[PDB]
C-alpha cells in the first residue's frame, strides 16, 4: 500500500505529520526543488501537514479539510483502484490532404509455379481494396486479409 | 491413422498466403469460366447478394454440364452459354432436384472434412470461419493426400485390399468426340475417362481438366473432335504393387487417379485419391 | 532512505521520454534497478495516458538480451513507478566519446546485438522510433541495451505512422519531411548511422547549419572514411536509402556477408489501389459526402480527409465498418482509399459496400 509524498518548495529542513504517523515529525529527503517520502498507508482517509523550515503548511495544491476548530490539513483518500496499474490508467483517462505512401503501391497479386500460393503481404497493405479497370461491364475487386497467422486475398467478380 | 485426422485442425493445411476467386450469382455464366481460367483455379464459390450468404461453388462439372446439356452444334453458337447468369444456369441445373452449400470450419478436424466430402460426393470443399463468415480456403483430395504423405515416417497388394472402383469402368475411345465423352461424365459421374486404341490397351487420359482448355483455347463451341485431337495441346498401376507404393506414386507425379493395368496395357480397374482417403477412414 | 518494492531509491539516471529514471538498491541483497517515474497528474496532462498503457503491456512481455528488462510496474495514488534492469555501463554514446570509434569486429559484435534487439521489436508489432546511441546502454560485460520505449509505437495491420518523432541526426528522411510510414523502415535509418557512429566515432548526417543537415538527410549523402571496409560501405548504402522501397529489410541486412561474419547463434492484369479523382480534394471530399449520404450510411468525420462509415444490412441485420482516406499521388492527381474495420461475409459485405460508391465516382 505504497504512498507518495512530496514538498515542491525549498527547504533546509522538511518534515511529514500525519494521522498515520501519530502527527510524528518523518523527515522529507531533498532531491532539488522536491522533498520525497514513500510510505504504506491503509486504504482510508488521512490527514497530514508539513513542517517546512520552522513553520507548519498544506500543499495548497492538494486536497485540505478545514476542522470544526480552525485546523486546516491536508487530507489524502488512498483509494484500492489506485494500487493497481491497470486499474488507475483506467480511471486517469477520465489543412492538405497526405501524400500517398509508397507502400500501398506494392501488390501480392501481379509480382510454373502455383496460382493460388502469394507472397506474404506487409501488415501495412493489409485490409485495403484494390480494384481492375471495369471490362465488359463487371468490376474486379481484391483485397488481403489475415486470419490468425495465415493471409487470404478474396477476388469478387460482381456485375455493375 | 484415421486417428490423426480426427486430431489436426483444418486450419494447418491452409497455406500461409492465398488467392480466393469469388463470383456473384449475378456475374454472366461464360465470364466466370473464363475468370477461372484466368485465375488459374478449379473452383470458385458463389455469393448470393439478395440472399447475403455464399449459396454454391462453380467448377468444371457446371461447364461440362452446360457444354453437353446445350451444345446443338459445331455450326450454331451455344447462345445460352454466351448469354445466361450463373444463377440463371444454377436454376435449371438444379430445378426440384436442389442440393444445399457443404462447408468446414478451419476448428473443425481434418476428418470432419474428409468425411463430408465422401458424405456429399465432392472434391473441392471451402472452408469459412464462424465469426467471420469468410471463405478461407478451398480445401481439396491432393491437399490432404499430400499432408498425410508428409506425416508417414496396410503394405498389402492392390488385389488383397481391393481398393475402389474394378467393375463397369467408364471409357472412350481415341476416334470418341468430345461431346460424346462429356456425356459420359455426365450420366456417370466420374472424374476422368481412359482412352483406348484399335485394342483393349490405354493410350491417354480425358480428365474434368483436360474440358477447361475449351474454355481457355475458346474452341468449346466444336464438341465434334476428336478426344485425341484435343488432347493434342500437351501413368498406371498394377494389381501386384503394395500400397504405400501406391499412394507414393500418385503424389510422386500430383494426379487424382490410377490405371489399374494388365501385362498387355489393358485396363482392369481403377484407384482414385477419394478411395484412398476412405479405406483410411 | 525513500523505498519502492524493497529498493532504496537513489540519484537519477537520466531523464527519459516521460519522466525521470532512477537508481533502486535492494534492501537486503544489493541488486540495482532503474525506476521510471510517471506522474499520473503529468501523464493526463499530456494526452499520453493511452501511450504509456500500451508501453507497459508491450515491455511486460518482452524479453531479449539486448532490451532493458521491464520487472514490475508499481501503482501509487500520486505517481507510477517502472522497475526496470539497471546496467553499470551507461550510454554507449558517452563510451564513443571517450574512446573513440571501434574497431571493425567490436563495432559488428555490438551493431548484430542491436539489430538482434529492433528486429525482436518488429517480430512483435512494435517500433521503437528515437534509436540512438544515447538510447543504447551498456552493461559491465559489453552487451547493447535499447532503452527509450517512451516514443514507440504500435503497428497495425492497415495503418501508417505519422508522428515525427526522434533527434534530426538519426531521423529518417520521411520523418524529417513528416510523411507517412510503415514503422520498420524509420528504424533501419537509424540502426544505419548508429552502425556508422560506431565505425567512424562521427556522426553521417551532421551539420550546425540545420538546413545544411536537413538537405544531407534528404539527400542521402553522407562521407565514407578510407579506414571503412567496402563491405560495411555497402551496408550502410543499403541501410541508409532515402526511398523506402529501396531501403535494407532486417532479412537483407541478416543475409548480408559483412553481418553474417562471426554472428553469434543466440540472437536471430494491372490492380489499382482505390479510384483517383483530378478534382479539388475540398470538392471529392463533398462529393463523397453527396454520395454516401445518397446510399443511406451513418458516418463520422475525423480529419477533412479522414471518414469512418458504417452500413446497416437488410438482410443478416449486422453493421458493417469501413475507413475512407484520400491521399495525394502527383501534383496533378489525388487517390481516394477503402480501408476494412473489423452472419454472412464481411469481406464480401466490405467489397459491396466499396463497389456502391466507386459505380457512382471518378477514375
Ligand atoms: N461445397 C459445395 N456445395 C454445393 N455444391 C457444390 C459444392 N462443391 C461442389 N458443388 C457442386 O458439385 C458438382 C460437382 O463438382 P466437383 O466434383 O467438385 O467438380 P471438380 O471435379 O471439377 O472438382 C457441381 O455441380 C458443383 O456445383
Ligand atoms: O521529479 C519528479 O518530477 C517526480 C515526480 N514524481 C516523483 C516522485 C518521487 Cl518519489 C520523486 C523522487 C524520488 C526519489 C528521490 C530521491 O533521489 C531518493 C532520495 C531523494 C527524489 C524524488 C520524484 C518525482
Ligand atoms: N473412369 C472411371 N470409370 C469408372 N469409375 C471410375 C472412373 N474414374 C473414377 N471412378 C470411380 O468413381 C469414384 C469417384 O472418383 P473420382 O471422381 O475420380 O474422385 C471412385 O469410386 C472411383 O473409383
Ligand atoms: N492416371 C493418369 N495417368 C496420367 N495422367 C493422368 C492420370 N489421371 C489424370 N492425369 C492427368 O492429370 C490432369 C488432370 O488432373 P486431375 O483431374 O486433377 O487429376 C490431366 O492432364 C490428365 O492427363
Ligand atoms: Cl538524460
Ligand atoms: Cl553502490
Ligand atoms: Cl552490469
Ligand atoms: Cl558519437
Amino acid at each position: 500500500r505504497p504512498t507518495v509524498f512530496r514538498w515542491t518548495g525549498g527547504g533546509k529542513e522538511v518534515y511529514l505529520s500525519g494521522s498515520f504517523n501519530n502527527w510524528s515529525k518523518l523527515p522529507l529527503t531533498r532531491d532539488q526543488n522536491n522533498f520525497v517520502a514513500i510510505l504504506d498507508l491503509p486504504e482510508g482517509e488521512h490527514q497530514y501537514k508539513f513542517f517546512v523550515d520552522g513553520q507548519w503548511t498544506h500543499d495548497p495544491s492538494e486536497p485540505i479539510v478545514t476542522s470544526q476548530l480552525g485546523t486546516v490539513n491536508n487530507i489524502i483518500q488512498v483509494k484500492k483502484t489506485d494500487f493497481e496499474v491497470f486499474d488507475a490508467l483506467m480511471v486517469d483517462s477520465q489543412k492538405a490532404p497526405p501524400i500517398l505512401p509508397p507502400h500501398l503501391l506494392q501488390v501480392i497479386l501481379n509480382k510454373s509455379c502455383d496460382p493460388a500460393l502469394l507472397p506474404e503481404p506487409n501488415h501495412v497493405m493489409l485490409n485495403h481494396l484494390y480494384a481492375l479497370s471495369i471490362k465488359d461491364g463487371v468490376m474486379v475487386l481484391s483485397a488481403t486479409h489475415r486470419y490468425k497467422k495465415k493471409y487470404v486475398t478474396t477476388l469478387l467478380y460482381k456485375p455493375i | 491413422y484415421t486417428t490423426f485426422m480426427k486430431s489436426h485442425r483444418c486450419y494447418d493445411l491452409i497455406p500461409t498466403s492465398s488467392k480466393l476467386v469469388v463470383f456473384d450469382t449475378s456475374l454472366q455464366v461464360k465470364k466466370a469460366f473464363f475468370a477461372l481460367v484466368t485465375n488459374g483455379v478449379r473452383a470458385a464459390p458463389l455469393w448470393d447478394s439478395k440472399k447475403q450468404s455464399f449459396v454454391g461453388m462453380l467448377t468444371i462439372t457446371d461447364f461440362i454440364n452446360i457444354l453437353h446439356r446445350y451444345y446443338k452444334s459445331a455450326l450454331v453458337q451455344i447462345y445460352e452459354l454466351e448469354e445466361h447468369k450463373i444463377e440463371t444456369w444454377r436454376e435449371v441445373y438444379l430445378q426440384d432436384s436442389f442440393k444445399p452449400l457443404v462447408c468446414i470450419s478451419p476448428n473443425a478436424s481434418l476428418f470432419d472434412a474428409v468425411s463430408s466430402l465422401i458424405r456429399n460426393k465432392i472434391h473441392r470443399l471451402p472452408v469459412i470461419d464462424p465469426e467471420s463468415g469468410n471463405t478461407l480456403y478451398i480445401l481439396t483430395h491432393k491437399r490432404i493426400l499430400k499432408f498425410l504423405k508428409l506425416f508417414i515416417t496396410m503394405s498389402k497388394s492392390l488385389e488383397e485390399l481391393q481398393i475402389g472402383t474394378y467393375a463397369n469402368i467408364a471409357m472412350v475411345r481415341t476416334t470418341t468426340p468430345v461431346y460424346v465423352a462429356l456425356g459420359i461424365f455426365v450420366q456417370h459421374r466420374v472424374s476422368a475417362l481412359p482412352v483406348v486404341d484399335e485394342k483393349g490397351r490405354v493410350v491417354d487420359i480425358y480428365s474434368k481438366f483436360d474440358v477447361i482448355n475449351l474454355a481457355a483455347e475458346k474452341t468449346y463451341n466444336n464438341l465434334d473432335v476428336s478426344v485425341t485431337k484435343a488432347l493434342q495441346h500437351r501413368l498406371k498401376c498394377y494389381l501386384h504393387e503394395t500400397l504405400e507404393a501406391i499412394i507414393n506414386r500418385l503424389v510422386e507425379a500430383e494426379v487424382h487417379r490410377l490405371v489399374v493395368v494388365d501385362e498387355h496395357d489393358v485396363v482392369k480397374g481403377i484407384v482414385s485419391l477419394s478411395d484412398i482417403l476412405q479405406a483410411l477412414v | 532512505r525513500v523505498k519502492i518494492g524493497h529498493y532504496i531509491l537513489g540519484d537519477t539516471l537520466g531523464v527519459g521520454t516521460f519522466g525521470k529514471v532512477k537508481v533502486g538498491k535492494h534492501e537486503l541483497t544489493g541488486h540495482k534497478v532503474a525506476v521510471k517515474i510517471l506522474n499520473r497528474q503529468k501523464i493526463r496532462s499530456l494526452d499520453v495516458v493511452g501511450k504509456i498503457r500500451r508501453e507497459i503491456q508491450n515491455l511486460k512481455l518482452f524479453r531479449h538480451p539486448h532490451i532493458i528488462k521491464l520487472y514490475q510496474v508499481i501503482s501509487t495514488p500520486s505517481d507510477i513507478f517502472m522497475v526496470m534492469e539497471y546496467v553499470s555501463g551507461g550510454e554507449l554514446f558517452d563510451y564513443i566519446c571517450k574512446n573513440g570509434r571501434l574497431d571493425e569486429k567490436e563495432s559488428r559484435r555490438l551493431f548484430q546485438q542491436i539489430l538482434s534487439g529492433v528486429d525482436y521489436c518488429h517480430r512483435h508489432m512494435v517500433v521503437h522510433r528515437d534509436l540512438k546511441p544515447e538510447n543504447v546502454l551498456l552493461d559491465a560485460h559489453m552487451n547493447a541495451k535499447i532503452a527509450d520505449f517512451g516514443l514507440s509505437n504500435m503497428m497495425s495491420d492497415g495503418e501508417f505512422l505519422r508522428t515525427s518523432c526522434g533527434s534530426p541526426n538519426y531521423a529518417a528522411p520521411e520523418v524529417i519531411s513528416g510523411r507517412l510510414y510503415a514503422g520498420p523502415e524509420v528504424d533501419i535509418w537509424s540502426s544505419g548511422v548508429i552502425l556508422y557512429a560506431l565505425l567512424c566515432g562521427t556522426l553521417p548526417f551532421d551539420d550546425d547549419h540545420v538546413p545544411t543537415l536537413f538537405k544531407k538527410i534528404c539527400d542521402g549523402i553522407f562521407y565514407t572514411p578510407q579506414y571503412l571496409n567496402p563491405s560495411v560501405i555497402s551496408l550502410l548504402k543499403h541501410m541508409l536509402q532515402v526511398d523506402p522501397m529501396k531501403r535494407a529489410t532486417i532479412k537483407d541486412i541478416r543475409e548480408h556477408e559483412w553481418f553474417k561474419q562471426d554472428l553469434p547463434k543466440y540472437l536471430f492484369a494491372k490492380w489499382h489501389l482505390g479510384i483517383r479523382s483530378q478534382s479539388r480534394p475540398n470538392d471529392i471530399m463533398a462529393e463523397v459526402c453527396r454520395a454516401i449520404k445518397q446510399l443511406d450510411y451513418e458516418w463520422k468525420v475525423v480529419n477533412p480527409y479522414y471518414l469512418r462509415v458504417r452500413r446497416k444490412n437488410p438482410v443478416t441485420s449486422t453493421f458493417s465498418k469501413m475507413s475512407l482516406q484520400l491521399y495525394q499521388v502527383d501534383s496533378r492527381t489525388y487517390l481516394l482509399d477503402f480501408r476494412s474495420i473489423d452472419p454472412g461475409s464481411h469481406t464480401i459485405e466490405f467489397f459491396e459496400m466499396c463497389a456502391n460508391l466507386i459505380k457512382i465516382l471518378a477514375q
